[PDB]
RNA sequence: CGCCUCGACCCACGUUAGGCCCAAGGGCCCGUGGGCCGAAGUGCAGCUCCCUUCCCGAAUCCUUUGCAGACGACUUAA
RNA sequence: UAAGCAGAACUGGCGAUGCGGGAUGAACCGGAAGCCGGGUUACGGUGCCCAACUGCGCGCUAACCUAGAACCCACAAAGGGUGUUGGUCGA
RNA sequence: GGCCGCGCGCCUAAAGGCGUGUCCCUCGGGGCACUGCGCUGCAACGGCCUGCGGGCUCCCCAUCCGACCCGUC
């Protein structure tokens, strides 16, 4: 709850703000109405806050998709606001996909991925528009099936899916 | 309440009482109780 | 607690008559202190001859049990309005606080003799040590080798979220 | 046992109850609708927000299928014993209350 | 009262020892909300207030009569099933096609006949007699109201009733001496396999 | 011939409340629906008995002991592993450990639930 | 009886002033891609780049009768 | 004698007014109003019909008279009871 | 549930944000402040677009709720 314009400060942006008077910037055509321009927008919509359970390297069941309850691992947060994950896709079959911070669960299960290399991945990665892809996927498992491996039954963990099933109610489980 | 469990019937059954199952007996075929009265003659049918 | 004793303390309105009036402090049972004062001006008006317009307001204070956690027995001297008439009548509790022994003469009241709060005016309230008790059903309770079973047990799940419509088998409860 | 159908179940069944109602009028803005497994007004909060899909079976096909879908929200509580208001897109038909509804998780908070 | 929301192809309940009114609530909400019931012994059903008072009870409805044109009037049931059924259409707005639906749901029966013999009958725990009656209060029984009435089938009713239980009976000592091979098996197989199954030690009960 | 009383000392297990599942020593019986009752943790107050659930287990206690007094006796008395060394004390116990189980360990639970049932049957 | 143009998993009787119990609040499930000891029965890997439902021989009419009848219907015969 | 009778005083109401409750009803209780979305209340209710607890708590009652169960309101009396439960004053 | 009008003319930083001097405040670190002119419709992504697609104020039917026949004294 705190005040940034609390004080008339304004000057810890701009320091040295003293500064000199400002200088201001055929149609062929004539619209008939006065229609106010349009200019791209100067706002800038402070991007999306991530769910403080969700840290790099935890586990993430997908709640949708034709993924829907794949138990996948969690790398990094894009630029965009949406999660980047793979499955690995040895186990799972998954392969590296952003998703949406909705439509998963984050789980308290975790896994080190401080020694991987989560770099060339991002939102342009993704652009609609395949061989390099394939490496790029090989080349990121073989990092991560050793950390899985590290932990005992965390390797048929993550090649399961979650399902819920009679008398299980979501509200009460611990996940 | 009661209900009929099962019947059996006689192998000879005269053309009078045969004539009960029809309503114009003199036009049918008179078929009724024809392929029954089989039961009495095999041996399988005799142990039904 | 619904019930609260208060402490009210008032007098006549200084007047050049007196300009030293009397001093007049009752006990009075009541759900909040607006509820107290009114009944203390209305026995001010009944009992001497000063009622609210007439007279001050100089104190209001809460009476507190010394010890909630021991059991006392408590002897109420009340009156109390009927269908025909006025009678004056007697009742003993046992209670951790005389709080309760007061809800307890209300609801006794109001289901023995369908008198309601209005109707009741308490004469008199205090501790009774255990010889001196007068009603039975407080005496049996003066055994000190008191022993007995739960003769109802009020078989239900503990917090609702266990509640269901149906089950597999009758209860087995036993006592 | 060797089943077939769906391989995994990723929403919690919810059958229709009625509408929004009083002793003499009726409310199609919003269903009321029971959730197996939710028996409070407080544990109803965790399914506060979740959307919701009424599945059933049209008598014409529209995209080579037979199912059409009608999709909502849980909006609050209904009472202390677990049922849920819910709005959907468009009202819910008359003939649905009684039926299923699939009650998912996808917005989460957890 | 809402529904169970249990979600099932239906539910049988036995009916043995509720309060008729009481099952009769719960079970027109469920049949309400798209709940299959089939409800069985009917003739066990207990109602509060002894055989006299629930007996005069239906002499009165007996009395009742279009005096016009008795086949036209109110339809006086016999049986418990039937009995049960009419209680819980008095709780249903049945003359709506969607409590016509509703109570097309509900099976009554007298007695268990199959399949349901064969597969779990449920109890309603606050309909039971044992929590909702004193013990010293006065009820009488489904059946023998039925009897008082005009009901002629409590004999077959109790002569079926009475060979049920027989081959029940006989299955029951069959499960208890499956259930100790299983506890054996169970006790044989937990050193063979001791060292995985250490996991389940904290949440054995 | 019942089997549990209520008297000085009787150890309840509390029932439908906040509270449920501690366990509570019935000192003093205040009338025919309430006790007072006293714990290591908590203050004395009265209980109603429809909140009380008799356990085996009963102590050796006068009328009102100090707080000291109820402790000792608590240990004289072994309750806290008798209660939890009984089924019913150890039901309470598992279920809280069911329920706490995340979607790992419960994962886990089925790969040995699954190896047991599988040996049970050969 | 005769005659043929979305795991839909689960069987004790009986009693609650009694039979370890104190609710199936359980248990089970790779959960992971010939008598019916007749109430008779369905019996014992990607790019699909961030959600779009998870698609599984007789009868009738015309004729006859009169044990029937307002007419139909009904009992007979053909 | 009384009357949903006949006649006056003050105010409100219906007539001229829907809407929520009183099962139903000109007048009773709540409340007065453009077409809507969201939130909350009044009166009245939360076993089913019927939306909302078979909620938490103490007593009383047992009706072999159709026990009893919502202002107006849809009735009951004098008088009785060794039915049962509280009290008061006495031997 | 309904709505979409701070940021840059210094630098670094995906970006949120940080980075100057002055006086005072104490007990570690801030606070109140410099105020000079201008410009000034929030976003990201998806499916579909001649089809068994979308819409509908039109017609018929089903269901739930509501609903007594107008005019008149
Ligand atoms: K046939
Ligand atoms: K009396
Ligand atoms: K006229
Ligand atoms: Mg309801
Ligand atoms: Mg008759
Ligand atoms: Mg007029
Ligand atoms: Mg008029
Ligand atoms: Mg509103
Ligand atoms: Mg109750
Ligand atoms: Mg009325
Ligand atoms: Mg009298």
């Amino acid at each position: 709850h705190t005040y940034h314009r609390r004080g008339l400060w304004a000057i810890k942006a701009k320091h040295g703000g003293a500064l000199p008077k400002a200088e201001k910037p055929e149609p062929k055509f004539y619209p008939a109405d006065d229609v106010k321009p349009r200019t791209v927008s100067t706002r800038k919509p402070h991007p999306t806050k991530l769910r403080s359970t969700i840290t790099p390297g935890t586990v993430l069941i997908l709640l949708a998709g034709r993924y829907m309850g794949k138990r996948v691992v969690f790398l990094k947060q894009l630029q965009s606001g949406l999660l980047l994950i793979t499955g690995p896709f040895k186990i799972n079959g998954v392969p590296i996909r952003r998703v949406n911070q909705a439509y998963v669960i984050a789980t308290s299960t975790k896994v080190d991925i401080s020694k991987v290399n989560v770099q060339k991945f991002d939102d342009k990665y993704f652009a609609r528009e395949p061989d390099f892809k394939k490496d790029d996927q090989k080349v990121i498992d073989a990092e991560l099936i050793k950390a899985i491996d590290a932990v005992p039954d965390l390797k048929n963990y993550l090649g399961a899916r979650f399902s819920l099933r009679d008398g299980d109610k979501p509200h009460e489980m611990t996940f | 309440g009661l209900r009929t469990l099962n019947s059996v019937w006689a192998q000879h059954l005269s053309e009078d009482v045969r004539r009960r199952f029809y309503k114009n007996w003199c036009k049918s075929k008179k078929k009724a109780f024809t392929k029954y009265a089989l039961k009495y003659d095999s041996d399988a049918g005799k142990k039904e | 607690h619904r019930f609260h004793q208060y402490q009210v303390v008032g007098r006549a309105l200084p007047a050049p008559g007196d300009e030293q009036p009397k001093i007049y402090r009752m006990k009075l049972w009541a759900t909040n202190e607006v509820r107290a004062k009114s009944k203390f001006w209305y026995f001010l008006r009944k009992l001497k001859k000063v009622k609210k317009a007439n007279g001050q307001m100089l104190a209001i204070n809460e009476i507190f049990e010394k010890n909630p956690t021991t059991i006392k027995n408590y002897g109420i001297w009340l009156r109390y309005q009927s269908r025909t008439g006025y009678h004056n009548m007697y009742k003993e509790y046992r209670d951790t606080t005389l709080n309760g022994g007061v809800e307890q003469m209300y609801t006794e009241m109001a289901s023995r003799h369908r008198v309601r709060a209005p109707c009741i005016q308490i004469i008199k309230t205090a501790t009774v040590d255990f010889k001196l008790c007068k009603r039975d059903n407080t005496k049996q309770f003066h055994n000190s080798k008191i022993k007995f079973p739960l003769v109802y047990q009020k078989v239900r799940p503990p917090t609702r979220k266990l509640k269901t419509t149906y089950k597999a088998t009758r209860p087995n409860l036993f006592m | 046992k060797g089943r077939q159908g769906q391989r995994v179940r990723l929403y919690v069944r919810g059958t229709i109850l009625g509408y929004k109602r009083s002793k003499s009028n009726q409310y199609e803005n919003t269903s009321l609708l029971q959730i197996e497994g939710v028996n409070t007004k407080e544990e109803v909060g965790w399914y506060a927000g979740k959307r919701i899909a009424y599945v059933y079976k049209a008598k014409t096909k529209s995209n080579d299928s037979t199912i059409r879908c009608i999709w909502g929200k849980v909006t609050r509580p209904h009472g202390n014993s677990g049922v849920v208001r819910a709005k959907f897109r468009s009202n819910l038909p008359p003939t649905s209350m009684g039926k299923k509804v699939r009650v998912f998780m996808y917005p989460s908070s957890i | 009262v809402s529904g169970s929301g249990v979600c099932a192809k239906r539910v049988v309940v036995d009916a043995r020892h509720h309060m008729l009114g009481r099952l009769a609530s719960i079970v027109a909400k469920e049949l309400l909300n798209g709940q299959r019931v089939v409800v069985v012994r009917c003739e066990e059903i207990c109602m509060s207030g002894g055989l006299v008072r629930q007996k005069m009870k239906y002499l009165r409805f007996l009395r009742k009569r279009m005096n016009t044109k008795p086949s036209h009037g109110p339809i006086h049931f016999r049986a418990p099933a039937k009995i049960l059924w009419r209680t819980i259409r008095g709780m249903i707005p049945h003359k709506t096609a969607r409590g016509e639906a509703a109570l097309a749901r509900l099976k009554a029966y007298e007695g268990v006949p199959p399949p349901y013999d064969r597969t779990k009958r449920m109890v309603i725990p606050d309909a039971l007699k044992v929590l909702r009656l004193q013990p010293g209060h006065r009820y009488c029984l489904l059946g023998q109201l039925s009897k008082e009435v005009g009901w002629n089938y409590a004999d077959t009713i109790r002569e079926l009733e009475e060979k049920r239980k027989e081959k029940a009976k006989v299955s029951y000592d069959r499960r208890k001496q499956l259930a100790k091979l299983r506890v054996k098996a169970e006790k044989a197989a937990e050193e063979k396999l001791g060292t995985q199954l250490e996991i389940l030690a904290p949440i054995k009960y | 011939p019942f089997k549990r009383f209520v008297e000085i000392g009787r150890v309840a297990l509390v029932n439908y409340g906040k509270d449920y599942g501690r366990l509570v020593v019935i000192v003093d019986v205040v009338d025919q629906n309430r006790a007072l009752v006293d714990a290591p943790d908590m203050v004395r107050c009265q209980m109603n008995f429809k909140r009380l659930s008799l356990t085996d287990i009963k102590i050796d206690i006068k009328r009102i002991p100090k707080k000291a007094t109820l402790i000792k006796a608590m240990e004289e008395a072994d309750v806290k592993t008798k209660w939890e060394n009984s089924s019913w004390g150890k039901k309470l116990i598992v279920q809280k450990k069911r329920a706490a189980l995340n979607d790992f360990d419960r994962f886990k639970v089925m790969l040995a639930k699954i190896k047991r049932g599988g040996a049970i049957r050969q």
